[PDB]
């Protein structure tokens, strides 16, 4: 519940490990945030403040904005249940779609523009683009709108189906 | 966006056919499309045609305070802003290459003409000046926009009306329509552009307007703007592949005469109109 | 479903949709927004006049988030710089001829996050201001009776008029701008304090002095309310007062309507319905009602 | 601006940071590198002035003194500052127009040279070209040139009187000398990597610096004045991150490059004009140079 | 063409080699208007789910203005509303207004800066716009029809005037420009000066059940289409 | 332009007072508050939610309650994704914007924005970009706009008080602590807390100058030198460092102490920054 | 006749074809809804073809939108590492053209098109979504069927896309009455001024694009003449003859 400015002192490194909202400064640690300080206490104990980017290995939820038969560019809407006040796009590849044949998968056959996707960051990409996979039973479309305009359900792994035009669409369900 | 350009197969043929003579057009290659003026109802309203390519052109007159380059001087502009309505190509607030040199041409030609009476303009000195505004909207760009807009412009300026206006007591007052006629603007000499385009590799191939598929496959182009008595206004060969002089001696010989059915065309169309409004 | 903060980010429509739609499972939920205010209710106006020091008027609107300081400099202009002026007989009028009025409407960058700096621009601003502009010389607000300075010897003359350069600036934007900014206008114009002027022959031009002002007379107080039509598309519609950045993104239609009850009568100055289909003839009708509710509680914050 | 490698900049932060500078051009920290320079290089120009240095840039300064309708003082001085390639508005550009301006009306003595009488008086252009590309920060050699360039103003002789519009002889030779033989303002862009305080630094150097301040000084050792400093944000700032060997960093590791994360050291400060204002120092040895040049 | 001629006079393909246009006249104001189909959007509008509709509007004679500013938002929203957009999602619809003709006010100098809403234009470049978008083909829920009625006042009577020029419109108590959707829903209802709720829906009134606008619309766009499909048989 | 509505075709002059009476000015404004004492300073976070994160600004304009002058609103937009134009950069990329509020601008129509504005932009960036750490958000950018709400002085009477740059040095001032506080607001990594301070040589009488912190031009009758000092308490470090003034470099000790009294403010402003950011939260 | 409808006219449900075997293939102009209701999407006229249990409307229009299995004119643009983007329309987005997608055609046996190239292709593929692609080969068999880049020396001319259909419909000259390539090639008899036909070959893309190519120019250009003003003019059958022996005596 100790609240700690930026620029405020938090501890020798001798007795702290900077922990996020933290830096070092002439071998003593220092808050980078106006937030309330916490310790891991785990080796030395792991020090940091509260007051996001998206980062490898986290489940991000993104909107699908513009598909391209190579890949799908997405734009990140929430990392690790968090809602992210900036977003940023991330590229769906086709070979990060699908756990198999993934020669064979399409893009129009996953997702298409308007669809919530809950993916894997794989890499932080070149240019302005991150690089999500799909390829992953929890991962793939969550929300579907049909080309009607209707919310969608899974009706299987492979396809979404329509409450009240009662059509099915192809996409790349997520499992759970 | 960026401009669209012809395939190779029309860039090659285009080009091809030049060397025989002929164009997909049918017309020689000294020879203009079918040039048609109309008068809007408004004064100073003309609009011109060459075939496909439609130039609309209002002049306007605005009494205004004289700042900047005409501080006490009587300004006549000219507005040439092109829109997505003369190609999808063209995005608005966002000047291009096409643009800034079509406007540099026709600002050059109607100055440097001397057509207008600057001294005529200013009402008062260093107070209220006569500004005359002819807006050119190019309708549909089919090539040689650079031709049509000039004679557009000269005929809106020619056709256009300035208010009247009587210094009284040293009182400057300008009268509304209503209250007294329009009053024509002085004008001495109509300057006319010709645009004529080079297309062989050496430039010895020479056509008098150009369609924009042949715009795009041109070398070069040269615009001369001349008054029907021969005295030559402007003229801009901006670079672009070289030309033998005396091909533009040959270029401006030519172009002397259709600046001539140029000029009598417009005072035809004026005398026309004019009978219109006084039968 | 999801936590509610996320649903709200992805999803938003549906959200609202929630929201606004009570659940039918439950008999106490009552239609609301995500901002938990009604349909039916608009947000509360502070203004703050006398806001800026060195401006002759000024007022500091602040309508929930949405937050317009809007600041009137007034500047004389001599006659001898006005083209097509004439001596009154004591034409658009002075107003229009001479443009004395002076509104531009800066959608600050960063009030909001569609005015990010490397965001696009957007005409938003521009046509606030024309909207104002029109607005304000439609309602015959400002009177160029006050704004004429005149020599008077002792063959009076006048010699220039005042400029009202109605700056406003939107600190912050959550929606619905022009309420506030209309509103800002107003305040501000009732605050305006021009210092008295005078034609000096001796110097030839036109003098102030330093303790004496002049208010702005003022005419009536033409108050906009706006609102907005979300669709669950039985098409339910529901009618939004005082849109909130994020209900605009979502709702395409909106109505503003401008009223004047200083004579107690509804008067409506302006009416802008746009974007759809949903406000006939009887929705228009009945949100002139809702306009002259909205004028009575803003009347109350504009003393 | 300038691009360099994290472990290209490591080694240039570790030489610099040695207790003795080891300067990539094995040059003395207090030592400036040879100088180029032309006055009077544009005729029908009140002063005019080029200069060009070793590391390929060069500038070209012009001055314009016009009569103007007003011991009187208003800052009628304008500077422009042509850069190639600039879109005219940008920060660097628009930085040091305003920079080289306020050492000229840091004190105010200059607009009252500028002073015809009291109903005329000079208004004078400074219009300073970059005839090279921004290779390196302009600053140095742009303040060295209009340094020059000033000294090489000749203003004209007014045989008429003050009351009366200002009439002047019209030989440039009797035209007395602006500044005539306080010295124009000289400007230095100091720099400092731990302590060691450098001048006249490279664009290489200068993408290393802990600090880097922008000191404008006149002199009338020379008795110097202060006049104004300028904090020139490091560009080392915006360099890349060095990548240590096989997240926040608890140590300074030797060699892998860090941009300066924190600002100048308080004392670094005082020690960087201090050595600047030091009698006999780097600005007398930039002033013997400038004014050994012929006028 | 002339503000007398009660009969609204129309062209379509006034423009080669624009995708859809159209040259229309009426109560003396003339518009010509290219509609370019769905084409290459410039990323900053390239809507996921949407077509962007992007009016544009050029006026007679000097720079668009604020005034254009506005015209171009009021008919964006309103074409938005009408053009099937989801058809084309990441494409866009240029709809370039042209202002040939109005009605000169003889009573007034020229002035081409005046930033003031002009509802006196708007139903002309409501048609023409509404007539390019048909000649273009481009896919639509419904036409749209604009009117503007201007609620002049005199002696103890008040007068309605329909499609009136801009010198009406300014001596005008009120004016006010209804949109009707072929429908018969209303799309837009721009309105200023002083009128009460009644005044507006007796215009309102007025502009619906009136040139009969709808007529005229599918009259020419028969002519256009029996023309062009004469080879059917 | 075509973007904002233009008015009179006629240049508009600012009113010109009819100062009838001489005796009527009478005395000029002395500095009442103590040497070393700041202008009480307004400062409020939150203030634009839309924002990442924001702060206002609020100074009186001689010390004296009611009287407003320097008026600063700051919305830092929080680490964004780069424009795609330009679309990596390993350190995270601090762009400062500042405009004068089109109240506090110098022309209420202008050919060209204010040199000053630009000015204040490039000072601004330098004294956050050092106090923000750059490291932590690679690939993104932050974005601190400052609006001028109002100046302590109006713009055009500011042209006869001698010189502008005294009042750009408060202004400035204020821009780096709103911003800071606007910083801390938005959770950006910051090494320290950056206050901005301002100090100043003045010699209102035939005695010897004194050192004055937080001048306003108006209260004394001449400024001989002034620095404004972008300065971080915890880290005993200057960000950015300005200063303007003759001063012999025989006076170094006076420069050294007309630093450490803006050092001296600095902190003094720091600590209204701390106390509202503590209250904050 | 056929009835004309404005957009948003629903079709009444007795116009309406009906066939239990087929489902109504709705052609272009023509939107369907859940409620089963026909609203036509563009001015045009209503045609039904009970033969097909289809209806769509009729309708002239410049702008082509990409339909799959259609047959454009499309010009490479540029070359990416493995397709060839070519614009089917001139401010349509690049369509793709995989690198492999011709006869016979492999990593080291590929056509090296150049841009602005131009090419006859088949719509590979085209959703409301995402851009569309081209293909030369028919894949099932691998024959380019008539596709491929246009080599011969000819030149492109842009016709409306309804007056293209009339080009490519079997019966153009009886059902399309477009006669002039007939006239131009001699095979309409008692044109006039024959001169034995000229010669030339023709291909028409669905986007209104024809391209027609021969060894002498004048031919190249007095059919393009004739394909464009027989497209504006909306000319009869009869008035294409007036046209061409015009534009006969103009090749003279």
């Amino acid at each position: 519940p100790t609240l700690a400015l930026p620029g405020q002192l938090l501890g020798p490194i001798s007795k702290y490990q900077p922990g996020p909202g933290t830096h070092v400064h002439e071998s003593n640690l220092y808050s980078s945030l106006l937030g309330t300080v916490h310790v891991t206490q785990p080796e030395l104990p792991t020090i940091s403040v509260s007051a996001i980017l998206p980062e490898v290995g986290n489940i991000v939820l993104c909107r699908v904005i513009r598909i391209t038969p190579r890949q799908a560019v997405v734009t990140i809407l929430v990392c690790g249940d968090t809602v992210l006040d900036a977003e940023w796009q991330g590229l769906i590849r086709v070979q990060d779609i699908r756990a198999t044949e993934k020669d064979r998968v399409k893009v129009y056959e996953s997702f298409r523009p308007g669809d919530i996707v809950r993916a894997e960051v794989i890499s932080l990409g070149d240019q302005a683009n991150y690089y999500l996979s799909t390829a992953r039973n929890e991962l793939g479309v969550i929300l579907a709108t049909s080309e009607a305009g209707n919310t969608m359900y899974p009706v299987s792994w492979r396809e979404y189906r329509d409450p009240i035009t009662g059509l099915t669409e192809l996409r790349k369900v997520a499992k759970p | 966006p960026r401009e669209v350009e012809p395939s190779l197969s029309e860039r090659q043929f285009v080009l091809q056919a030049l060397q025989e003579g002929l164009r997909l057009d049918g017309r020689q290659l000294d020879q203009y499309r079918p040039l048609s003026l109309t008068f809007g109802d408004q004064y100073g309203v003309a609009d011109v045609t060459f075939g496909k390519t439609r130039v609309l052109a209002k002049a306007s007159a605005e009494v205004t305070v004289p700042y900047a380059d005409r501080p006490l001087d009587g300004i006549f502009t000219i507005a040439t802003e092109l829109s997505p309505m003369t190609s999808p190509t063209f995005e608005v607030n966002r000047p291009t290459e096409t643009e800034v040199l079509l406007s540099r041409l026709l600002e050059k030609t109607i100055r440097r003409s001397g057509a207008l009476d600057t001294e005529s303009l200013c009402l008062v000195a260093g107070q209220k000046c006569w500004s005359i505004r002819v807006d050119v909207h190019v309708m549909s760009h089919d090539g040689n926009l650079v031709d049509a807009a000039c004679i557009a412009v000269v005929a809106a300026l020619r056709h256009f009306r300035k208010p009247d206006t009587s210094i009284e007591s040293g009182v400057l007052t300008i009268y509304t329509p209503a209250e007294r006629e329009p009053v024509p603007l002085s004008w001495l000499h109509t300057p006319f552009c010709v645009t004529w385009s080079f297309f062989g590799d050496e430039g010895e191939i020479a056509v008098l307007d150009a369609t924009w598929l042949e715009e795009q496959v041109r070398v070069g182009s040269c615009t001369i703007s001349m008054n029907k008595h021969g005295e030559i206004c402007q003229i801009a060969k901006l670079g672009g592949t070289p030309v033998e002089a005396v091909s533009l001696l040959q270029c401006t010989s030519i172009a002397l005469t259709k600046v001539k059915e140029f000029s009598d065309l417009v005072d035809k169309k004026l005398a026309e109109d004019f009978k219109r409004r006084n039968p | 479903t999801f936590p509610r903060g996320i649903f709200a980010k992805l999803s938003p429509h549906p959200y609202l949709l929630r929201t606004l739609c009570p659940d039918p499972s439950n008999s106490s939920s009552t239609p609301q927004r995500t901002n938990g205010r009604r349909p039916n209710e608009a947000r509360p106006f502070r203004v703050n006049l006398g806001s800026l020091s060195h401006a002759h008027g000024s007022a500091l609107v602040r309508a929930g988030d949405t937050t317009v300081l809007c600041g009137v400099r007034g500047e004389v202009l001599p006659v001898e710089r006005i083209p097509l002026f004439r001596q009154p007989d004591v034409g658009r009028g002075e107003l229009k001829e001479y443009d004395l009025l002076v509104p531009n409407i800066e959608l600050a960058t960063g009030s909001a996050p569609q005015f990010l700096p490397g965001v696009p621009p957007t005409a938003l601003a521009q046509t606030l201001s024309t909207r104002v502009y029109s607005l304000l010389h439609s309602t015959r607000l400002v009177s160029a009776e006050e704004l004429r300075i005149w020599y008077r010897p002792v063959q009076d003359r006048v010699v220039a008029y005042w400029v009202l350069y109605i700056d406003l600036v939107f600190l912050s934007f959550d929606g619905n701008p022009f309420d506030v900014a209309w509103a800002a206008v107003v305040a501000a114009l009732r605050d305006t304090k021009l210092p008295v002027a005078r034609w000096d022959p001796d110097r030839e031009m036109v003098v102030c002095s330093k303790t004496e002002t002049m208010k702005l007379t003022i005419k009536g107080l033409p108050i906009a309310c706006s609102a907005a039509v979300f669709l669950e598309k039985k098409n339910r519609h529901w009618i939004l007062l005082d849109p909130d950045r994020l209900e605009e993104s979502l709702c395409k239609e909106v109505i503003t309507m401008v009223v004047d009850f200083s004579d107690g009568e509804t008067r409506i100055r302006a009416i802008e319905k746009q974007g759809g289909t949903v406000f006939g003839r009887e929705l228009i009708r009945s949100f002139a009602l809702v306009a002259e509710d909205r004028w009575k509680v803003v009347k109350e914050v504009m003393k | 601006h300038v691009l360099l490698s994290p472990a290209e900049l490591a080694y240039l932060h570790a030489s610099l940071s040695l207790t003795p500078p080891i300067r990539p051009d094995g040059r003395s920290p207090t030592q400036f590198r040879p100088l180029i320079a032309e006055t009077g290089i544009l005729p029908g120009a009140n002063g005019s002035a080029r200069v060009c240095f070793a590391d390929g840039t060069e500038a070209i300064v012009g001055v314009k003194a016009e009569v103007e309708k007003t011991t009187g003082e208003a800052s009628w001085v304008e500077i422009t500052v042509e850069i190639p390639g600039v879109r005219d508005d940008d920060s660097g550009m628009v930085f040091l127009a305003q920079l080289l301006g306020e050492a000229l009306l840091a004190d105010g003595e200059f607009v009252k040279k500028l002073w015809i009488n009291r109903r005329y008086h000079w208004k004078l252009y400074i219009d300073i070209l970059l005839i090279s590309p921004p290779l390196s920060y302009p600053l140095p050699l742009l303040s060295l040139t209009t340094h020059l360039a000033l000294l090489s103003t000749r203003l004209p002789r007014l045989k008429s009187e003050g009351d009366e519009d200002p009439y002047f002889d019209d030989d440039w030779a009797v035209a007395p000398y602006l500044f005539p033989r306080t010295r124009p303002p000289i400007t230095l862009l100091v720099m400092a990597v731990g302590n060691n305080i450098l001048f006249d630094p490279s664009k290489e150097e200068l993408a290393v610096a802990d600090v880097a301040l922008a000191v404008s000084v006149t002199a009338t050792g020379r008795k110097l004045r202060l006049l104004s400093i300028r904090t020139i944000d490091p560009p080392s700032r915006l360099t890349p991150p060095g990548v240590p060997n096989s997240s926040e960093p608890i140590e300074p590791i030797e060699g892998v490059w860090r941009a300066p994360r924190g600002g100048a050291k308080r004392l670094v400060l005082g020690a960087l004009v201090q050595k600047v204002l030091e009698k006999g120092g780097v600005v007398d040895e930039v002033l013997d140079a400038l004014e050994g040049v012929e006028l | 063409t002339t503000t007398a001629t009660t009969a609204p006079e129309a062209a379509l393909g006034v423009l080669p080699r624009a995708d859809g246009s159209a040259r229309y006249s009426h109560a003396g104001y003339t518009v010509t208007a290219s509609v370019n189909g769905p084409i290459e959007a410039q990323r900053r509008d390239e809507h996921p789910y949407e077509a962007h509709v992007d009016v544009i509007v050029r006026p007679a004679a000097g720079v668009g203005g604020t005034r254009e500013r506005h015209l171009e938002s009021i008919l964006q929203s309103s074409f938005a509303q009408i053009i099937l957009v989801k058809s084309f999602p990441r494409s866009l619809i240029q709809i370039v207004l042209q202002v040939e003709e109005s009605p000169e006010n003889e009573y007034v100098n020229t002035k081409l800066v005046q930033a003031s809403l002009n509802f006196a234009v708007m139903p002309a470049l409501f048609q023409t716009a509404m007539l390019a978008l048909l000649s273009a083909g481009v896919p639509m829920r419904a036409t749209a029809t604009a009117t503007a009625i201007a609620l002049a006042s005199e002696n103890g009577a008040t007068k309605t005037l329909i499609d009136p020029s801009p010198r009406q419109v300014e001596l005008a108590q009120s004016v006010h420009v209804f949109a009707f959707t072929s429908q018969d829903e209303l799309l837009l209802a721009e309105s200023e000066g002083d009128f009460t709720i009644k005044e507006w829906d007796a215009a309102y009134e007025t502009a619906k059940n009136i040139p009969d606008l709808r007529h005229f619309i599918r009259s020419t766009m028969e002519a256009k289409v029996a023309t062009d499909l004469h080879w059917k048989s | 332009d075509r973007r904002r509505i233009n008015g009179p075709a006629g240049a508009t002059i600012p009113p010109v007072y009819e100062d009838s009476g001489i005796s009527e000015v009478k005395a000029l404004k002395i500095r009442s508050r103590p040497s070393n004492i700041i202008r009480k300073i307004y400062l409020k976070t939150g203030v634009t939610p839309s924002a990442s994160g924001s702060a206002y600004l609020e100074l009186e304009t001689s010390a004296n309650s009611g009287v407003s002058g320097l008026k600063l609103s700051c919305t830092v937009h929080g680490p964004r994704s780069l424009p795609r134009s330009s679309p990596f950069s390993p350190h995270m990329v601090v762009s400062t914007h500042v405009k004068y509020a089109p109240f506090a601008t110098k022309q209420r129509r202008g050919y060209l924005r204010d040199p000053t504005e630009r000015d204040l932009g490039i000072h601004l960036e330098a004294a956050l970009r050092g106090a923000i750490i750059a490291d932590r958000w690679p690939k993104s950018g932050v974005d601190i706009i400052i609006s001028i709400i109002e100046g302590d002085q109006d713009r055009e009477a500011s042209k006869t008080q001698g010189d502008e740059v005294w009042d750009m040095m408060n202004t400035l001032s204020g821009c780096i602590t709103v911003a800071s506080a606007a910083l801390a607001d938005a959770g950006i990594d910051c090494v320290d807390t950056v206050a901005g301070g301002v100090a100043a040589l003045v010699q209102d009488s035939d005695g010897s100058p004194e050192i004055v912190v937080d001048p306003i031009p108006s209260e004394h009758r001449k400024i001989l030198a002034a620095c404004c000092v972008a300065y971080l308490p915890m880290r005993d470090e200057v960000t950015n460092l300005w200063f303007r003034g003759d001063l012999p470099a025989s006076d170094m000790d006076l420069y050294t102490e007309l630093v450490e009294k803006g050092i001296q403010a600095s902190r003094s402003a720091n600590r209204v920054l701390v106390d509202c950011l503590t209250e904050t939260v | 006749t056929r009835p004309f409808v404005l957009p948003g006219e629903t079709i009444d449900p007795s116009l309406v074809p009906t066939h239990p075997k087929h489902p109504l293939r709705l052609g272009p102009g023509l939107r369907h809804v859940p409620p089963s209701d026909i609203i036509p999407t563009v001015a045009g006229q209503l045609i039904t073809n009970l033969n097909k249990n289809s209806m769509w409307v009729e309708y002239n229009s410049q702008r082509y939108v990409p339909t799959q299995n259609d047959l454009v004119l499309a010009q490479v643009l540029r070359s990416t590492q493995d397709s060839y983007l070519c614009l089917i329309t001139p401010h349509t987005p690049p369509a793709t053209l995989p690198h492999l997608a011709f006869e016979s055609a492999t990593k080291k046996t590929r056509p090296q098109l150049q841009p602005g190239q131009l090419v006859y292709a088949r719509v590979s593929l085209a959703n409301r979504h995402m851009d569309p692609e081209l293909e030369c080969v028919n894949p099932s068999t691998g024959k380019a069927d008539g596709l491929g880049p246009i080599t011969g020396p000819g030149c492109v001319f842009e016709v409306s896309l309804g007056f293209a259909r009339r080009l490519l419909m079997a019966k153009s000259r009886e059902e399309g009455k477009v006669g002039v390539l007939e006239m131009l090639a001699g095979e309409d008899p008692s044109i006039g001024e024959a001169g034995a036909g000229l010669a030339f070959e023709t291909a028409v893309g669905r986007n209104g694009r024809v391209w027609v190519g021969s060894e002498d120019v004048k031919t190249v250009i007095i059919v393009g003449r004739a394909l464009q003003e027989t497209d504006r003019g909306n000319l009869t059958i009869e008035g294409q003859r007036k046209l061409v022996r015009r534009l006969l005596r103009e090749m003279r």
